[PDB]
RNA sequence: UUCCACCUGAAUAUUCCCUUAGGAAGGUCAAAGUAUUAAUAGUAUUGAUUGGUAAAGAUAAUGAUUAGGUGUAACAUCUUGUCAAACUAUGAAUAAACAAAGAAGAAUUCUCAGUGUUAAAUACACUUCAGGAAUUUAAAUAUAAACAUACUUUGAAUCGGCCAAGUCUGGUAAGCAGGACUGGCGAUGCGGGAUGAACCGAACGUCGAGAUAAAGUGCCAAAAAGAAACAUAACGAGUACCACAAAAGGUAUUCAUUCAUAUUGACAAUAGGACAAGGAAUGUGUAACAACUCACCUAUCGAAUGAAUGAGUCCUGAAAAUGGAUGGCAUUAUAAUUUCUUAACUGAUACUCGACCGUU
RNA sequence: GGCGGCACAUCUGUUACAAGAUAACGCAGGUGUCCAAAGAUGAACUCAAUGAGGACAGAAACCUCAUGUAGAAUAUAAGGG
RNA sequence: GGGGUGUCAGAAAAGUUACCACAGGGAUAACUGGCUUGUGGCAGCCAAGCGCUCAUAGCGACGUUGCUUUUUGAUCCUUCGAUGUCGGCUCUUCCUAUCCAUUUCAAGCAGAAUUGAAAAAAGGUAUGAUUGUUCACCAUUUAAUAGGGAACGUGAGCUGGGU
RNA sequence: AGGUAGAUUACCUGACGUUCCCAUCUGUGUGAACAUAAUGGUACUGAUCAGGCUCUAAGCAUCUUUACUUCCGUGUUCGGAUGGGAACGGGUGUAUCCUACUUGAUAUGAACCUACC
């Protein structure tokens, strides 16, 4: 039976990282959101003035507002049997970018810079190149020749058991 | 007369029935709480447009 | 015998640094986050400083506007550079911070091309009352933050003779006349700081008093010939001369290599011979 | 390898898919899990995956070309017969001599016993 | 007045130590947990034995102290008093508790009060180890049998390859010892290394 | 608490109550009525994260704890053995929440306005990536999904639950009390476990023919023949859940490992001595010296012997009240147990094919 | 059931299972207050402890240097900062 | 905003009924039965010692493993539109962890009297003072005057001393 | 090469010693005035006679620490699954995921803007 009050079960949660106390980055402060980024909810419990629900720790979700001095975050809340929005007003301090779409940034601008040049070979008439082939999961691997200059045999056989002591 | 007290069993069993209850496209586009001078700057520009768009159907 | 040297191995594990800076003792960073954080609705927009710092030998302010690469200096002025103006001497005195605040003033103007508009005051006369740059037809003038770091601001301290000169060359910067020369007595009590009154007081004192103390402190005055009544009308001429050519100034320079890492070809034949000669 | 207690699963020849699909064929047109009897229904479902009879069918499931998860999913589920599943039980991997788990080539056996 | 052994036998619950919340803990019976020649160097004693446990139980302090006086006695009038180093490796930082029931009293509504103290022991785990002389080894085996009547589950007597509680197997210590990287301790060794300082 | 067929089909969370045998909000459920629909996911993969559980640690911080060196009991210092639900540096597996192209499927070029930020902006922010025009374009993990998806209204019943477990807490423990996740029973019949609410297989319109599942193949009872072994002189063994058995002991038996004597001659036994070879000579023994005998040495006799450890099986440990329960008969180089061989066989309302009835 | 207790409004650590939720008359404790400063801000300083020195002065009075990651303090229970 | 409801989403509220009543409940206690066996009872393993010497004739500490349902607990599964709730008298049957009689082995068994153990439950196991008593404790007698079960056997079998 | 402002916050710390300073920085002289305190020690201001003594910075060490990699070790633990074995206790096999401590090798900073050399 746990209490219901705000911060309870948050003696690990709260505490904060090994030989990481006191002042933070200045990045955390520099660092320019604009609405439609994607942040990570990171109560930071060295401020306590504006701590987000304990609940909300870890999760990403995307800015919605920039005020002088917080963030506007939209998060998606689980309840009984829906889905409901939240929308919360975070300082900067208890917040990160999230690298989410690291990769997909890169895919984008991957075929970005192939469809820039199609449009210049278009101009000079020759073939245009096409675009970067789709990710696929772990596809069977096709058949190889392996060499047997540079090849060595090892057996392996089950091992004969000998008491650790 | 002492009875149980609690269960989660069975709930998330309920829960998924009808399952989880995504909100519509509209929920993330409310504006609401928004900054003061943006709000103050997207509609002076909202009422610039209508009044130019107004001028044009009384011409024609 | 006992020790109980508390720096074992456990002390260091658990050991958290400082920053770098704070460290080194350079950096207020609880006060620094503070003028660093720029409104998040002004998004990228520059939140400029004016990093006033006095050495043993000269003034140094600088314009900065911090990023997370690293701060970035918009401009500079050295107060060793003003023997160009006519100071030869003296590069640390409330005069020659209130030059180097002026000239800061007017080369930023000048780089940004608004030195014309913004004028501030430019007679001597004026010299001691609170001037602040106002709007002028609708455009407000060139805004900085003081930054003086780790510096106690007392009523006559130099940071603030820089932050004068500034607000009389025409950039804005917020401010109060309660740390000046005066805050006290009045404009004539400012004003004869920073045209060098109290430096040309001091010589004339101590002539009265004894000749050998006299040439102990102001020694090369004597050699330059500075006469303690020419201290006052120099400085009137440097601000004439900053206010028509502040534009900066204009090779392979002699480096020093110093002592170089050893390889780890070095370091292992170290320690062999080492272990060599004990055999 | 989650779903392994409850299927069995191999790699099958071309006999396997050829026998599958001629004897339990069957594509799903107009939300009806229609049997296949001529070649003409085949190009009328799955004509614009440039495939037109019941060989490029039985073709391109078995290379896997570049249509596959189209024609792959046209063709409703085999419903297959009963047969000696394991030599133990079902209970255990094929492995241990159960009936579960990846056969690899061996569901073969299974399934010329099935169809 | 004390319980039954079946009834704290199996290891239940949490470890339950004695702590700031857990008081009024009765002392353990075992205190001494080296015997023998406590202070023999290392290259006296070559042999190794150990009472394996194969049971995942609770052994209390009481069967511990019984194990350790058989083998004491037992020793002394075999190997003597400088001829063997017996050493118990399980501590009793477990305790027990009982909800001790005397119409007047209650039915369910209260908790346990310590009642002793066990250790949480598990399969492969050494329980005692000693070491002795080559001729004292037939010595160890007797009492380290009749020792295991005094505790409960299943027990095993290994005959150990190593040295006298050291890691290395009886040649490495040998060929260890005379190249240098051996020091004597009084009754263990320490490895010399190649790190820090290099001395003048 | 009064007729039939057909279709769908629950519940024991959460909040409030003078509430605890009861109510209301809400979840699950049904029926009606819509929408071309930024309005699919109890799944995996790739990418960036979150957490502090299992584990791990213990002169790494807090606390507990055995011993040994070295230097000045004590204190330092280097080791050593063992620990923590209310200790932790580190830290999984399983998970949680993102992204993988919806101001409506991309992108680029030109033109471009209103406010504000700004020192001023041509930077920047918001404005259907204000707006407008051309060109290009259907691409951006896997799988599934149009009787899909999103729902709206109205309303029923229910909120005593119980069971399982490669889970946990209180308790000595319980067919005890209380929980986390999931599957069940309740609400559920069928084939099997002899019998059984929950175990295993599998969920049901009326039927025919076949391959099957669990599990079985001496008879009751449909169906099996062969192979090897450890058992079985006993109410021993014999279908999990499951309806019981322990520590310990055995010159009982089988296999395996290790050591020693093993032949040119061990052990067992027979004869002499016991002062190649003999102990103050072993025991019996004479009051004791004596005699027999023992260890031991010769002679005799010609195949293995002695000791230890481990793993199976068996026996003892093993005593309750009506007469009785591998289900019964009965078996005993099995008709028991463990493992196999044979393209052996039997069998569900489940699967396949076919005929008919109904719903969509 | 009564007597007892309050698990009746409530907070902290743990049971508790590394998202959220989360039982027992489970475990160790706490609340019905306190504060014109113990609220707001600015500046200066560094704490507990130890070592070495200084008349009375000593194991504890005050002064000085050095080491000192908080081992102090922060109204209170505990946990965080 | 304050005054306040602490049963804290917030009635204004003392007992006793053995003279009692009603609607109900095995959602729930008092008796049997069932799971458990802490407690009660019985039986083992090891061997420090006791036993003049002698661990084991007879014992057996420090530990440790079981069995029983003849004690008392723990629980609340059955029974609340009722299973008549103690003991004694009477009578039958069952268990063996055997008190006697029968057959054996061991002893710290000379005889006698005893003590430990095995086969064996077909036969026996009493009379009374006090107490409702089960129990208990006394006086005898006996080959012995053993321990228990059967809804704590047994009330359309009695009795009604207890409750 | 040096100085100012920084961002990463030990590869940057701590202890033991070493190497220059030409500019710069520092240490350095003084107390009349602004200002300061019990003290010109600090903070403040005025200055330039001396100095690389310290600081700072560069390098040294079988240096503690910290940071990467291997190894530890597929050993701990773990998700899924029996009419699998065991009287219990606990522990397989199968399809999978897979730490930590330790030890060993390497490293002891990279890098941005402005000014001066």
């Amino acid at each position: 039976p746990l209490s219901n009050g705000r911060n309870r079960r948050t003696r690990k949660l709260f505490k904060r990282p090994f030989r990481g106390h006191g002042l933070s980055n200045t990045s955390t402060i520099l660092h320019t959101y604009k609405v439609g980024d994607y942040v990570t909810i990171l109560c930071n419990s060295s401020i306590q003035h504006g701590l987000p629900y304990k609940a909300f720790h870890g999760k990403t979700g995307r800015v919605w507002n920039v005020n002088p001095h917080a963030i506007g975050v939209m998060v998606n809340k689980k309840v009984n049997n829906r889905i409901v929005v939240k929308r919360l007003h975070i300082s900067p301090e208890h917040i990160k970018p999230s690298g989410c779409q690291k990769d997909f940034l890169e895919r984008k601008a991957a075929v970005a810079a192939i469809r820039k040049q199609n449009i210049q070979l278009k101009k000079e008439g020759k073939p245009l190149l096409p675009l970067p082939a789709k990710r696929l999961p772990k596809q069977p691997r096709p058949a190889e020749l392996i060499k047997g200059a540079d090849i060595k045999f090892t057996t392996v056989a089950p091992l004969k058991f000998e008491e650790l002591y | 007369s002492k009875d149980k007290n609690r269960s989660s069993h069975n709930q998330s069993h309920k829960a998924h029935r009808n399952g989880f209850y995504k909100p519509k496209k509209s929920a993330y586009m409310s504006t609401k709480g928004m900054n003061v001078q943006v709000l103050k700057n997207t509609k002076a520009q909202r009422k610039f447009a209508l009044a130019k768009k107004l001028e044009a159907k009384k011409a024609a | 015998g006992f020790l109980k040297v508390i720096k074992n191995r456990a002390y260091f594990k658990k050991y958290q640094t400082q920053f770098r800076r704070r460290r080194e003792g350079k950096t207020d960073y609880y006060a620094r986050r503070k003028m660093i954080f720029q409104d998040k609705d002004k998004f990228k927009t520059p939140k400029y400083r004016v990093v006033v710092r006095i050495t043993n030998k000269t003034v140094i302010a600088q314009i900065a506007y911090s990023e997370i690469i690293g701060d970035k200096i918009l401009c500079a002025a050295y107060s060793h550079e003003l023997p160009r103006y006519g100071v030869k001497l003296g590069l640390t005195n409330y005069a020659a911070a209130y030059c180097t605040g002026l000239l800061l003033a007017r080369r930023l103007l000048q780089k940004l091309g608004m030195d014309k508009q913004f004028v501030g005051v430019s007679d001597a006369a004026k010299l001691g009352e609170d001037y602040t740059p106002e709007e002028v037809d609708e455009r407000r003038p060139f805004k900085c933050i003081l930054d003086v770091g780790l510096a106690r601001t007392t009523t006559g301290s130099k940071v603030f003779a820089v932050l004068k000169g500034m607000c009389d060359g025409g950039v804005y910067v917020p401010h109060s006349a309660t740390r000046f020369a005066g805050a006290g007595e009045n404009e004539e009590a400012l004003r004869s700081r920073i045209l060098g009154g109290h430096v040309a007081a001091y010589m004339k004192y101590l002539s009265g008093e004894d000749a050998d103390l006299y040439k102990k402190q102001f020694g090369r005055f004597i050699a330059a010939g500075i006469a303690p009544e020419a201290l006052e009308n120099i400085y009137i001429e440097a601000h004439k001369k900053i206010r028509e050519n502040p534009a900066a100034e204009k090779k392979e320079h002699k480096k020093y290599p110093t002592s170089k890492k050893l390889t780890l070809e070095q370091r292992k034949a170290a320690i062999q011979a080492k272990l060599a000669k004990l055999a | 390898r989650l779903v392994d207690p409850y299927v069995t699963y191999g790699y099958p020849t071309l006999e396997t898919v050829q026998k599958l699909i001629y004897k339990r064929g069957a594509l799903k047109i107009n939300g009806n899990r229609m049997p296949i009897t001529s070649n003409c229904m085949i190009k009328k479902a799955l004509g614009d995956k440039d495939v037109v009879c019941v060989d490029d069918l039985v073709h391109e499931i078995y290379t896997v070309g570049k249509h596959f998860k189209e024609v792959n999913n046209k063709l409703a589920p085999f419903k297959l017969n009963g047969a000696k599943i394991a030599e133990k039980n079902k209970k255990i991997h094929f492995i241990l001599g159960g009936g579960f788990g990846n056969r690899e080539l061996l569901i073969n056996k299974l399934l010329a016993n099935m169809i | 007045g004390r319980r039954p052994g079946r009834c704290y036998r199996l290891v239940r619950g949490h470890p339950y130590p004695k702590s700031k919340y857990c008081r009024g803990v009765p002392d353990p019976r075992i205190k001494l947990f080296d015997i023998g020649n406590r202070s023999a160097p290392c290259d006296d004693f070559p042999c190794c034995v150990h009472i394996v446990g194969l049971e995942r139980e609770n052994i209390s302090s009481e069967a511990m102290e019984a194990a350790r006086i058989s083998i004491n006695k037992n020793m002394l009038k075999y190997a003597g008093k400088d001829g063997f180093h017996v050493r118990i490796r399980i501590h009793p930082f477990h305790v027990l508790r009982i909800n001790k029931m005397l119409l007047q009293t209650g039915m369910r509504g209260a908790w346990g009060k310590s009642y002793g103290s066990c250790a949480r022991v598990k399969v492969g785990q050494v329980l005692i180890s000693g070491r002795c002389k080559e001729q004292h080894l037939p010595a160890m085996i007797k009492s380290f049998r009749l020792a295991c009547y005094k505790f409960a589950g299943r027990q095993k007597l290994v005959i150990s390859n190593k040295w006298g509680f050291t890691k290395y197997t009886k040649e490495e210590y040998q060929q260890l010892k005379k190249d240098g990287k051996i020091i004597a301790d009084g009754c263990y060794f320490k490895l010399a290394t190649t790190k820090g300082p290099l001395p003048k």
